[PDB]
């Protein structure tokens, strides 16, 4: 997703 | 794919914006690039898990 | 009107923009295209298109 396991 | 002199084709490695800005290191990640190309991915739960 | 620096999309992520701006651009002239047929011989063909 992104940052975080966003994003 | 460019046409060389001779008439063959040799390989560029582009100047594709995206990967232009990736390889100069002006802008952008592999990871950032492929958000708009290759399919996202997993999410977070909250909790953390996948 | 406005020059924008390309740079601040790739690692922002904001796509919608540039689509905004695809569309916008597409917007522009079509109703430049209807600005034309009002200026000169204008007819009901012309609703006929639109």
């Amino acid at each position: 997703t992104x940052x975080f396991x966003s994003g | 794919t460019v046409i060389n002199r001779d008439g063959q084709e040799e390989k560029q490695v582009s100047f594709n914006s995206i990967y232009m800005m990736a390889d100069s290191g002006a802008r952008g990640s592999a990871a950032q690039i492929r958000q708009l190309a290759g399919m996202r991915g997993l999410m977070a739960k909250p909790d953390g898990s996948i | 009107d406005i020059v924008l620096n390309p740079l601040g999309v790739p690692s922002r992520m904001n796509i919608g923009q540039i689509l905004e701006t695809h569309l916008g651009m597409a917007a522009k002239g079509i109703g430049d295209k209807i600005n034309a047929m009002l200026k000169q011989q204008q007819e009901v063909a012309k609703l006929r298109e639109f």
